[PDB]
RNA sequence: UUGACCUCAAAUCAGGUAGGAGUACCCGCUGAACUUAAGCAUAUCAAUAAGCGGAGGAAAAGAAACCAACCGGGAUUGCCUUAGUAACGGCGAGUGAAGCGGCAAAAGCUCAAAUUUGAAAUCUGGUACCUUCGGUGCCCGAGUUGUAAUUUGGAGAGGG
RNA sequence: GUUCUUUGUAAAGUGCCUUCGAAGAGUCGAGUUGUUUGGGAAUGCAGCUCUAAGUGGGUGGUAAAUUCCAUCUAAAGCUAA
RNA sequence: UUGACAUUGUGAAGAGACAUAGUUUC
């Protein structure tokens, strides 16, 4: 199969052949609306191993977003509080573009459902993503023992709510000794710590 | 090993009859494989080389094996990187413009 | 989050009741404690398990 | 019981017991270990010393569990057989059937030598062993069978 | 606010606490719920039994390895061995494990063993939906317990070989404290030029 | 001249879908100061309040890029414990988790990457009929820039 | 429980021999900045710059070079109590 | 405000090295 071949040659990204290729390309999304419909995958390969697949109900948006630091809002820089809270400009925002990529989407296509999401490109002022969406009305997928769990109301915006391939990495969801903080997800297991237990035998 | 059979030193433990259990191929997860060597060969050679592997061999040839892994370790993650990095660029080197 | 139940040593829980058993004979505390046992045949007082 | 509680007693008199003159005020001393090293001081010396300041090495990661090692002394060590099985081997002390402990099975690491057992051989399954319980179980006729 | 000759305290209650305070004033009633949930799983499970034939297994780390203790799953090796593969073993009721090992002969010959008493202990009904109603036990687990196995015997001969105990854990001790050093030595010294 | 294709549009085009509300609990973002330190800035209050986006009957997590260092264990969640401990800390005030053990409940799995190539074997829709949460015939259309079958690392595939 | 159609020149399970055994990239990883954490020469998250490999890769709670060993199999996914 | 790196590509003359072939850098 040729998808072998399209993995291996895109983890070249500095030989010759693919920064002619994404010189081109960077220009022209770029001149196209910065939330537009693709006609189909740029990258079928990567399309495909992150569940996207070629029938009707599946759909694919390519988006760009501004690249850099959060700048923390607030008039003139003015904080007012404490000096640890006094920044303004080096601050960084706990999500990854690709999640703003997703949410921004998602909410042009409410009626679908986000599946995935895939970086394409970049220049110093925009990242650009592909997101590959499923459409859970249509029967193609109502049917489709493997995807039509799409369909069910738990995953309404999966990607509002760090639960998209991203969001599960912000969020901080793995095993381990790494991760205790975050992991049953950690507003929740601040929440557990931070409970007092009492018993009516009291313990 | 074999276990000593008693509680502190070298094979500290207790002495159990063996077993050895079935490889887990998991556990093969790097190998190589046939078609992977061969859709790699012909798209290295499709494709070139990157800028930093283009002066990685210059360095090679023209200051050493030693300030190669160095740069290459600036370069890519770390130094067992450079490693194997500098040891491919040397092997297109003796493959190619040699024999 | 007041305490409302209370802890006691199952074993000085058991001491009591035990202590309470006992005192189901002893016809004065009977007496004492209301119930109205001056005509009643023997103290324990008990019956065929026909009942 | 509020019953019992002076603060019944207490009632009717101006003060509640906490003084006319010094009052009862929310935070005088400052809040919880404040003034440690200051106001506070008299008290933390003395009653405290070595409080303040560092010792030793930190240990990340420290796994209690890695050092779990019971204690159990010669002291008792008999005690690990049932008493009606005890009984039997005191009387015989003898090599060729002695009784056989597993310390470790009892759940013990470590036996030490604190007094004194009868003179009847033991055979003690253990861990670790103080040089002394190990002699004075040798002094009984008995060894000790190292395990883990 | 240090006064006396009290211990020093750790109470931490700077936070909102009162807005986290979990008084299980419902242990009864749980209780009372996680009984009625058995009895109707325990009905729904038709002659089942509540659980799964689970493995014996050593437990792990310098604590609790003394003991043994109920495993997850029994290894594709143990079902292997006791003549039936894994997919089946699942709908008999037994608990299979992909990710434990075989190292050890003595528990997984315990393993195989239990293996074959279920299924001598079980009977399976045929899927036709003849149903020869047969009453169900309600635990695997009681019906075949784990118990810790006899490493020795009561009684038996003093063998005092001569050399000490302690003396032996000392020197084992040594000899891994100075293997690198003594290397060290080895190899210096094998550079004899 | 006629017919495709790619990309892009338009219909009050055939059928659908999103918005708002609620918000105890839940998944995220963003984000204080009062306060405590007997002053105070780091710290603390607090990864809290207020502000924002998103779900359900629970949600989230989940079949290990885990824990271990054992004679090893074996998805996730919760309780008892670990522990006011290891550790963090103007090492001040203060803070502070995890592995093992017991227990509640238990359940396991599918894609991508493979020539069906002696036969796109797959699917939306329209339509006629029927035994209508659907089936069948037919016709437009999707789809080879890959829709089915097969395979998921515990494996597994091809020949014998 | 009952009854009606056999879905099949269909589908699946198991033993031996041989050859194979594809496994996720602007990711892993690295520098730096900021935040956060009990996580301490850096616990997680994010920005910018660098950017892999395939007997490879991650982790192994003190930075580094060397040599081993142990343990999983990331960068895609569903799932009752 | 100032520098570096990224956005960043193509010729030409002149400098800069393996130390008076052209890969590289100003
Ligand atoms: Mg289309
Ligand atoms: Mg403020
Ligand atoms: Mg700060
Ligand atoms: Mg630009
Ligand atoms: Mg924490
Ligand atoms: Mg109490
Ligand atoms: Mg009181
Ligand atoms: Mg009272
Ligand atoms: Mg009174
Ligand atoms: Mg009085
Ligand atoms: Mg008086
Ligand atoms: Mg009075
Ligand atoms: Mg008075
Ligand atoms: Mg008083
Ligand atoms: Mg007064
Ligand atoms: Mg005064
Ligand atoms: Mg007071
Ligand atoms: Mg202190
Ligand atoms: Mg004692
Ligand atoms: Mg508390
Ligand atoms: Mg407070
Ligand atoms: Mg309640
Ligand atoms: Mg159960
Ligand atoms: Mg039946
Ligand atoms: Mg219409
Ligand atoms: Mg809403
Ligand atoms: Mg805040
Ligand atoms: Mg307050
Ligand atoms: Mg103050
Ligand atoms: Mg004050
Ligand atoms: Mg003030
Ligand atoms: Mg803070
Ligand atoms: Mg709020
Ligand atoms: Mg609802
Ligand atoms: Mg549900
Ligand atoms: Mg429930
Ligand atoms: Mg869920
Ligand atoms: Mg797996
Ligand atoms: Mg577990
Ligand atoms: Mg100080
Ligand atoms: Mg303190
Ligand atoms: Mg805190
Ligand atoms: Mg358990
Ligand atoms: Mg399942
Ligand atoms: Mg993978
Ligand atoms: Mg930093
Ligand atoms: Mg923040
Ligand atoms: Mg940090
Ligand atoms: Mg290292
Ligand atoms: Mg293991
Ligand atoms: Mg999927
Ligand atoms: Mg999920
Ligand atoms: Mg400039």
């Amino acid at each position: 199969g040729a998808y072998k071949y399209l993995e291996e040659l895109q983890r070249k990204k500095q030989s010759d052949v693919l920064r002619f290729l994404q010189r081109v390309r960077v220009w022209e999304y770029r001149q196209k609306n910065v939330i537009h419909r693709a006609a189909r995958p740029t990258r079928p390969d990567k399309a495909r191993r992150l569940g996207y697949k070629a029938k009707q109900g599946f759909v694919i948006y390519r988006v760009r977003v501004r690249r850099g630091n959060r700048k923390r809002p607030v008039p003139k820089g003015a904080t007012y509080g404490k000096p640890t809270n006094q920044g303004v400009n080096e601050l960084k925002y706990q999500r990854s573009l690709r999640a703003t990529a997703e949410e921004r989407v998602g909410r042009r296509a409410a009626n679908l459902r986000v599946l995935n999401s895939y970086w394409v490109n970049q220049d110093s002022t925009y990242k650009y993503f592909e997101v590959i969406l499923v459409d859970p009305q249509h029967k193609a997928i109502r049917r489709d023992a493997r995807y039509n769990w799409i369909c069910d109301p738990v995953h309404k915006h999966r990607e509002a709510r760090g639960l998209t391939a991203t969001g599960k990495k912000s969020r901080g969801i793995n095993k381990g000794h790494k991760f205790n903080n975050t992991k049953a997800g950690r507003r929740k297991t601040w929440k557990r710590q931070n409970t007092l237990s009492l018993w009516r035998y009291r313990k | 090993t074999v276990k000593t059979g008693i509680a502190i030193g070298l094979n500290k433990g207790k002495k159990v009859t063996s077993m050895t259990p079935a490889p887990k191929i998991s556990y093969k997860k790097g190998a190589a494989s046939n078609r992977t060597k061969f859709v790699r060969s012909l798209v290295r050679e499709i494709a070139g080389l990157s800028p930093y592997e283009r002066r990685l061999i210059d360095l090679i040839r023209n200051s050493g094996e030693k300030r190669a892994r160095k740069v290459a370790k600036k370069r890519l993650g770390s130094f067992t990187r450079a490693k194997a990095k500098v040891e491919e660029m040397n092997n297109i080197i003796a493959a190619s413009r040699r024999h | 989050w007041r305490k409302w139940n209370v802890k006691v040593n199952h074993n000085e829980k058991r001491y009591a009741t035990a202590s309470a058993i006992a005192a189901t004979a002893v016809a004065s505390l009977v007496l004492a404690r209301g119930h109205r046992v001056e005509k009643i045949p023997e103290i324990p007082l008990v019956v065929s398990t026909d009942l | 019981p509020s019953r019992f509680t002076k603060t019944r007693k207490h009632r009717g008199h101006v003060s509640a017991g906490k003084g006319r003159i010094g009052k009862h005020r929310k935070h005088p001393g400052g809040r919880g270990m404040a003034g440690g090293q200051h106001h506070h001081r008299i008290n933390m010396d003395k009653y405290h010393p070595g409080y303040f300041g560092k010792v030793g090495m930190r240990y990340f990661h420290k796994q209690q569990a890695h050092f779990w090692k019971p204690v159990l002394n010669l002291d008792k060590l008999w005690t690990l057989i049932p008493e009606d099985k005890r009984d039997q081997y005191l009387k015989s002390a003898s090599k060729e059937t002695a009784p056989v402990i597993d310390t470790l099975a009892a759940g013990y690491g470590k036996i030490l030598g604190k007094g004194r057992i009868p003179n009847v051989p033991v055979i003690v399954k253990a861990r670790f062993v103080s040089k002394l319980a190990e002699e004075k179980i040798r002094a009984a006729g008995g060894v000790v069978e190292l395990i883990a | 606010a240090i006064s006396k000759n009290l211990p020093i305290l750790k109470n931490h209650f700077r936070k909102h606490w009162q807005e986290r305070v979990k008084v299980h004033f419902d242990q009864a009633g749980k209780k009372v719920s996680r009984r009625n949930a058995r009895a109707t799983r325990a009905a729904k499970i038709a002659p089942r039994p509540l659980d799964l034939l689970r493995p014996v297994v050593r437990a792990p780390t310098v604590k609790y390895n003394r003991k043994v203790r109920a495993g997850r799953g029994f290894t594709l090796a143990e079902v292997k061995a006791a003549g039936l593969t894994a997919a089946y073993a699942r709908t008999i009721g037994i608990a299979v494990d992909h990710r434990r090992q075989n190292r050890n002969q003595e528990i997984f010959d315990a393993n195989v063993q239990r293996l074959k008493e279920y299924q001598s202990k079980i009977i399976v009904f045929p899927r036709n939906g003849k149903a020869p109603e047969a009453e169900q036990v309600l635990s695997a687990a009681a019906t075949f317990p784990i118990a810790q196995p006899a490493t020795d015997v009561e009684a038996r001969a003093v063998q005092d070989n001569g050399e000490s105990a302690f003396r032996t854990l000392r020197l084992a001790r040594s000899e891994k404290k100075f293997r690198g050093i003594r290397e060290k030595r080895a190899r210096e010294k094998a550079e004899a030029e």
